[PDB]
RNA sequence: UAGCGGCGAGCGAACGGGGAGCAGCCCAGAGCCUGAAUCAGUGUGUGUGUUAGUGGAAGCGUCUGGAAAGGCGCGCGAUACAGGGUGACAGCCCCGUACACAAAAAUGCACAUGCUGUGAGCUCGAUGAGUAGGGCGGGACACGUGGUAUCCUGUCUGAAUAUGGGGGGACCAUCCUCCAAGGCUAAAUACUCCUGACUGACCGAUAGUGAACCAGUACCGUGAGGGAAAGGCGAAAAGAACCCCGGCGAGGGGAGUGAAAAAGAACCUGAAACCGUGUACGUACAAGCAGUGGGAGCACGCUUAGGCGUGUGACUGCGUACCUUUUGUAUAAUGGGUCAGCGACUUAUAUUCUGUAGCAAGGUUAACCGAAUAGGGGAGCCGAAGGGAAACCGAGUCUUAACU
């Protein structure tokens, strides 16, 4: 369709498909989902009775006592030594389709667009690697929360908007959505959209 | 606190045969 | 690790089209002297897995 | 939107938590039953197994045997016939078009329906109805 | 992620606790007790619930059949005239007027002697 | 999968394909040419790293409070809002971080340049014998002696040598391929006692290492060996001068410090079992899972002066705990002295079914590459075509000489 734009007003063009299809809320939250587990690092482990220290001696012999038959000191239902079910360190990625996480972005994409959420601006740059310069050109602009999605990576950029949070700034490839759902505006440039069309395809 | 270490073997029981 | 296929079964039925299986009579193979010509015949050609052991079978061979 | 993702109905189930209170439903060895085998920890039949009488598997006989030139022949769909090359079809580019695989030697051609554009074959096996098929869309046979 | 199960416990017991409040000894300071007395205080409350209304009735059907007697007429004959008669006031009501109003009651077996004569 | 297997339980490859990483040489010898490369052992110089470090931006006023970093108002830095501390939560109070710098001396690595030692290249020749192989007995090979190739070995024997020999799964012939019985060789891989940095849908004192406190200590055992318990005052000791009872005590009461002393070192919070004191009611003629339904009186609170709430409960109907195991339990069947804490359907990898999502006669990648949850990678797997033991046939196929 044809994106707005706020300055310069010029006409752009977009594949309707990947931007105007329907907003399919479950392939969303399953990739989000995905996203999140594969962000974990699963370093967790503990320790089952075999491995808790010790000794394999009876405490007591097993018949005769007036007491409850133990087998070792490292059994679960024992203080000091037990978990019956141990963690091990495991990965929980998941598998996403590719044409799942594709078709998951196109949906998020056209959300985005609908709910005026995403900005298409020209070239958005600063003439020094100054935070302040960065700051002042967002705050005429009336964004807090918004993603600098550029077409290259440019070190005055990125130093710019590095100490702060609220301002993220990400190349094309380096997209999740995870972060384009989070955070609330996105401004997009002209060479960042044409290559989002093309590797989306 | 240390629980009982030696228990003594019980008594014999009554020949119930 | 994977499932072991249990190599007795697996060389016993074969899969078929619409996932039966098929085997060979157990009564054909020696002491044929006494059993009449009609019974031999009729044990020669190939059965299908009745549904009952069929539950058993499949599980023996999950890969077939 | 973070906290207004939600999934599919009917996409999960929570899975059944066993041993765990009376209104749960199967508390108490969780839906096992009373003593057994079943109820044991780590109990269990081995496959096949029928209480001692003698398996199935067991009881018929072996038959047959495997064939190596099975495995190394393959058949071809009529339909990804004309897929591989224009309109020229030979042993070789097959493995290139990875319709047969790499190890098989043996082909041959089966009626699969859904062919327009003519084909030729050299060196394959086109028995009756891909040999009617082709030889109406234009195609030939020759060794 | 370890899950503390101590405070929930101590929710559950003192609730159990607290509807045992009131019963003897351990019944009312053990939990391991309480929650014996707690259920099977709720099966007499339920049976309860229905034993009420079957003490309630034969109480009141002694109390017409004292008032019966005492005004000359048995209660099986009594609660044949009423019928005869077409009266539909329970025993409820028919206990209550014989407590308080005596010339009422005496009004309503006169009546019955009359339907069964 | 093929195979091996009381063909049981089980074990389970190769060929080939896709990746990581790549490197080939010497002796069994003489001559010609002679530092002729590549290495190893030691100097000098260059670069960088390691062992101490240095600088490092930017806030005030009011309200509550014991004290603000908090609330309210207006500012400032940011290639520094990673962290920690500071009398409650700090980008701007402190230590730090981003960033830019620094090594007299001792060392790692990568280069250049010297010394010492071993050594190119060319020609011709040679080309690993008690070995290969065999008989007997064992082992390793996925392959248990089976038709059993191949390798290794204890024992007894024993070739050819390049017109020669070995292998190609009994074996033979034809072909193809390689040259054993002498050696060296980096990288791709495995592990972490130890040091540094960082991370955690990991634990938070019965957890986590046995050990958060001078723990592998006390303690137990002849010994090998076994093996605990025990964290927390406050912002700061400001850790209670002094007075009184008491035995120049313990302990306590005042005073005093503090925001707080039922924060007093037996110290944050302070639950339950258990043990007491006070108040209200009931109880010394009444029988039993001790409750529940009905219910008088009494003592406390309400609005109204009629009752409702709370506590108690005379008297009365009914009523023999819980769990487990059983055809069946109040059972005199099992289990529990009570409280608090902990304690039992999990995880990995495959397969089948159901739900849901994507794509659709197509679907999907694994390892790996990747400034890297993207994108590459389609080797491979599953499916659309089955029948037969198989050759093979093919919407048919097998059975049979052939099928109504």
């Amino acid at each position: 369709m044809e994106l707005v734009l706020k300055d310069a007003q010029s006409a752009l063009t977009v594949s309707e498909t990947t931007f105007g299809r329907d907003f399919n809320e479950a392939l969303v939250h399953q990739v989000v989902v995905a996203y999140a587990a594969g962000a974990r690092q699963g370093t967790r482990a503990q320790k089952t009775r075999a491995e808790v220290t010790g000794s394999g001696k009876k405490p007591w012999r097993q018949k005769g006592t007036g007491r409850a038959r133990s087998g070792s000191i490292k059994s679960p239902i024992w203080r000091s030594g037990g978990v019956t079910f141990a963690a091990r360190p495991q990965d929980h990625s998941q598998k996403v389709n590719k044409k799942m996480y594709r078709g998951a972005l196109k949906s998020i994409l056209s959300e985005l667009v609908r709910q005026d959420r995403l900005i298409v601006v020209e070239k958005f740059s600063v003439e020094a690697p100054k935070t302040k310069l960065l700051a002042q050109k967002l705050k005429d602009m009336a964004l807090e929360d918004v993603l600098i999605i550029t077409g290259e990576l440019d070190e005055n950029l990125f130093l710019a908007a590095r100490n702060l949070h609220k301002v993220d700034v990400r190349d094309a490839t380096g997209i999740d959505p995870v972060s384009l759902i989070a955070f609330d505006k996105v401004v997009m440039t002209a060479d960042a959209v044409k290559q989002v069309e093309e590797m989306l395809a | 606190n240390n629980r009982p270490v030696y228990i003594p073997r019980p008594r014999p029981p009554h020949p119930r045969l | 690790p994977k499932i072991k296929t249990v190599r007795g079964a697996a060389k016993r039925f074969k899969k078929t089209g619409k996932g039966g299986f098929k085997h060979k009579h157990a009564n054909l193979r020696h002491i044929l002297t006494k059993k009449a010509t009609k019974r031999k015949r009729h044990l020669r050609p190939k059965a299908m897995v009745s549904k009952g052991d069929l539950g058993l079978v499949i599980a023996c061979l999950p890969y077939a | 939107r973070l906290n207004t993702l939600s999934p599919a109905e009917g996409s999960k189930k929570a899975g059944k938590r066993l041993g765990r209170g009376i209104g749960s439903g199967l508390g108490k060895t969780g839906g096992r039953g009373h003593k057994g085998q079943k109820s044991r920890s780590g109990g269990g039949v081995r496959r096949g197994f029928e209480g001692g009488q003698m398996p199935l598997y067991r009881r018929l006989p072996k038959f047959g045997f495997t064939s190596r030139k099975a495995a190394i022949t393959a058949e071809i769909r009529l339909s990804d016939l004309a897929k591989v090359e224009g309109g020229v079809v030979d042993l070789n580019t097959l493995k290139a078009a990875n319709i047969i695989g790499i190890q098989i030697e043996f082909a041959k051609v089966i009626l699969a329906g859904e062919v327009t554009t003519p084909v030729t074959v050299r060196g394959l096996r086109v028995t009756k109805g891909a040999r009617a098929a082709i030889e109406a869309a234009g195609g030939k046979i020759e060794e | 992620a370890r899950v503390k199960r101590g405070v929930i416990a101590r929710a559950r017991h003192k609730k159990i606790l607290k509807q045992a409040k009131g019963y003897y000894g351990a019944r009312s300071r053990v939990y391991r007790v309480a929650f014996q007395a707690v259920i099977k205080a709720g099966q007499y409350a339920y049976r309860d619930r229905r034993q009420r209304k079957r003490q309630f009735r034969q109480l009141w059907i002694a109390r017409i059949n004292a008032a019966a007697r005492q005004n000359g007429i048995s209660y099986s004959k009594f609660i044949n005239g009423l019928k005869k008669a077409s009266v539909e006031i329970d025993r409820k009501i028919l206990a209550d007027i014989a407590v308080f109003d005596k010339v009422a009651f005496t009004a309503l077996v006169e009546k019955a002697k009359a339907a069964l004569a």
